C-alpha cells in the first residue's frame, strides 16, 4: 500500500509529477497506485 | 432517465436545468426529513443557518479554487456609475448585451454548508476539551447543469460538523456512519456505504481523488435510483484532517492545529430518493416509514 | 450606534460581509414560527410553491427588472472557459493576481423577489379560470445593497401570496390582505402604520416612476418604527402590478383580457428583527398572548 | 403666462397617444388617466417645451398633482 507508507495527497501529486519527470510519459486510477 | 416520471408531482420548470420550483408535496417531505435529521442531533451541538451566499474572500482562503473552480458560482453586479449603468440598460433595450458591465461582488454562492463555520469557530479562541460540534444548513450552488432530478445546481445541504482532535473527529464520523445507515434503513431506503472521492478539477484533480480514496477521507451513502451500478450519493462523511484547522488557525485543547470532519445530508437527493422508492402517494407509504417521519 | 445593533449578539454571527449573517437558533426559531403563522392564514385553493435562491436570467430580464432596479441585481457568474483558461485563472490567484477576470455570466441570477418565477409558471397553464389563480411563494432573495443595519440585508427571506386574475380579483385580494396583514401585526404585538409607498426605481426617470406609483396607489407598506417614527421599516408590502406581468407573459384572464396581478409580501427577516426589537431577545419574557399566537406555549 | 396653456396641450398630446378626456387646471393628472409611462414622457415633454432640466427635489407628487401644480413648478 503506497498510502500505508505515508504518502498523502500533495505527496501523491508530487509523485505523479516525479514519474512524468524521471521517464518521459504523461487514466490515473487507484489500482495502478 | 428513470427519475423523470417524478417531475410532474414534485417540480415545476423554472426555465433552467437543475433549477426547479418545489411543490407542496415535495417540500412537505423535505421538511419531514429535515425534522428527522434534527431529532438525531447530538447534545452540545450549536445550530447555525447560513444564507445562500457567503464571503468570496473566506471561500478563496479555504482553498476552494484549488479544488472545484469549475463549480463555483460568483455573485456579480452592476457596480458602476449611474451613467454606465444607464448605458448597460440601454444596450439591453436594443437587444444588445448589458452583462459586459458586470463585475464581481465580494460574495459567492455557497458551494457547501460548512465553509462559513470555520472562521466563526476560529474567532472564539482555542477549542474546549472534546471540541466543538455544529449543525449547519444552507441552500448551496454548484455550476453543473443537468436534466437529471438528482443532479441540481441549487440544492439544500444539511451538515453536522466536528472540530477538535483527530480522535474527536474520528469518533464523531464513526458514530454518524452507523447512525446515518440506521436512518436510511428506517426510511425504507436501499443503500450501501462506500469509499468515495470529490470531483477535483483537472488532471492533477483526478490524482487528488485517487489519493483521497486511498486514505479513506470520504465515505458516501449510495442509493441506487437510476441503476445499481450508478447509485446516487445522498450523504457523505468527510474527514478533512487539519486543513481547515491550519487554514483558520484553530487550535484544539492540546495546542495543536484542529482536525475537522462533517456528515453531509443532501436534502433534495434524499427527498427524491424517498419519492422514487415509495411513490408520490404518501397515504400508501409503509407504516413504519410514515411513523418515523411523523406522518 | 444604530438602535438595532444591540440585537446582533443574540441573533447573528458575522460572515465577513455587511448584510450577510449567520442565523442563531434563537433567531431561526422565531422566523420559523412567523412562517407557520403566515401559513395558518393561507386561503383555501392557494397553490404553494417554493423557489430556490436563483432563477432564470432570461425570465428576470423579460420581467423588466433591469429597467427598474439594475443596481440591485445579483447575477451568477462562473468560470465557463476551457480547462487551460481555468487553471491559468487559479494560477493568477496563487500569484497575487485577480482570477475573476476569467468570469462570465451564467444564465441565472439571484432572485430579487419571490414572485418573479411564478408568472411564467402560471402562463404555461393557459387561460386563467374564473376567479383567477392564487399562489403562496417563498424564496431566499438577494438585493445588492450592502448595509450594516440589521433591517437592511443583502440576502433575506421573502414570503408572498400572489393573485393573478381580473382587476377586480386582484383589488379584492389586496383589500382583504391589507386587513389581514394588520390583524397579524396586532396579534404579534407590533406597532405599525400602513401608508402609500413607492419602489426605489433607479435613476432620474425612476423618481418619476415612483411619483406615479404613489399617485396611482399601486403600493402600500406596513411600516414599523424600529429606529424612529420618522424612518420606519417596511416589513410587509401590498403591491398592485396592473397588467404588467399579464402582458409580459401573455396571461389571459377568463374574459380573454391581459391578466392583472398583485401580491402581498412578507419580509421574514424584517419581521423577525422587528419582533426581537419590540419584545426583546428573551422569549420567556414575551407577552403571553404573543407567545400563544406563535404557538410557543 | 401662457405656460399653463402649453401644459394643457402636452397633456392632451400624451392623451392623444391613447384617448381623450376633460383636461382642467385643478384635475388630478392621475384622475385624468396618466400612468407611469405617461408621467415619464410628460416630465420630458415639459423639459423639451421649456428647454430646462427639472431638479430632483422637484420630481414630487406635490409638483405633479395637477396642471396647476406643474404650472407653479416651471
Ligand atoms: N449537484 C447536486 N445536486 C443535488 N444534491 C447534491 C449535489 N451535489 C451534492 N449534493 C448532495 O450534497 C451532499 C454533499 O456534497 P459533497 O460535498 O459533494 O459530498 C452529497 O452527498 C449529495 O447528497
Ligand atoms: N434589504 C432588505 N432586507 C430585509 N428585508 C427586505 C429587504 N428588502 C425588502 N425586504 C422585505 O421584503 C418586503 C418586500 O420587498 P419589496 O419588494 O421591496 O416591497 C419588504 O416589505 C421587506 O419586508
Ligand atoms: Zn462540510
Ligand atoms: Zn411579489
Amino acid at each position: 500500500k503506497l498510502v500505508d507508507v505515508g504518502l498523502t495527497s500533495m505527496d501523491m501529486v508530487n509523485l505523479m509529477l516525479g514519474v512524468e519527470a524521471e521517464f518521459d510519459f504523461t487514466e490515473i486510477t487507484p489500482e495502478n497506485f | 432517465d428513470p427519475l423523470d416520471h417524478l417531475a410532474d408531482k414534485l417540480f415545476h420548470s423554472m426555465g433552467s436545468d437543475g433549477v426547479y420550483a418545489r411543490t407542496a408535496l415535495y417540500e412537505s417531505i423535505v421538511e419531514r426529513l429535515a425534522a428527522l435529521i434534527t431529532s438525531h442531533r447530538e447534545a452540545g451541538t450549536e445550530a447555525l443557518r447560513f444564507p445562500p451566499v457567503m464571503s468570496r474572500a473566506q471561500l478563496e482562503k479555504s482553498g476552494y479554487l484549488k479544488s472545484f473552480p469549475n463549480l463555483l458560482g460568483c455573485v456579480c453586479g452592476l457596480h458602476g456609475t449611474e451613467r454606465e449603468i444607464n448605458a448597460a440598460v440601454s444596450r439591453f433595450d436594443a437587444g444588445g448585451d448589458w452583462t459586459t458591465s458586470l463585475s464581481p461582488a465580494d460574495l459567492v454562492l455557497s458551494p457547501a454548508a460548512c465553509y462559513p463555520v470555520y472562521p466563526i469557530a476560529a474567532s472564539r479562541g482555542p477549542l474546549p476539551k472534546g471540541g466543538l460540534r455544529f449543525d449547519v444548513a444552507a441552500d448551496c450552488f454548484r455550476r453543473e447543469p443537468s436534466k437529471h432530478l438528482d443532479r441540481l445546481q441549487s440544492f439544500r445541504m444539511r451538515e453536522y460538523v466536528c472540530i477538535g482532535t483527530p480522535d474527536d473527529v474520528s469518533d464523531f464520523r464513526e458514530r454518524w456512519m452507523v447512525r446515518a445507515q440506521a436512518i436510511a434503513r428506517d426510511l425504507g431506503l436501499t443503500f450501501r456505504v462506500d469509499y468515495a472521492s470529490d470531483p477535483f478539477f483537472g488532471r492533477v484533480g483526478q490524482m487528488k481523488a485517487v489519493s483521497q480514496k486511498q486514505q479513506q477521507l470520504k465515505f458516501e451513502l449510495l442509493i441506487p435510483l437510476r441503476s445499481e451500478e450508478q447509485p446516487t450519493a445522498c450523504m457523505s462523511f468527510n474527514y478533512h484532517r487539519e486543513h481547515f484547522g491550519t487554514t483558520w488557525g484553530i487550535q484544539d485543547a492540546n495546542g495543536e492545529p484542529a482536525h475537522t470532519g462533517c456528515v453531509a445530508f443532501g436534502m433534495d437527493r434524499l427527498a427524491v430518493a424517498m419519492f422514487h422508492t415509495h411513490g408520490t402517494d404518501l397515504s400508501a407509504w409503509p407504516a413504519k416509514v410514515r411513523d418515523i417521519l411523523g406522518l
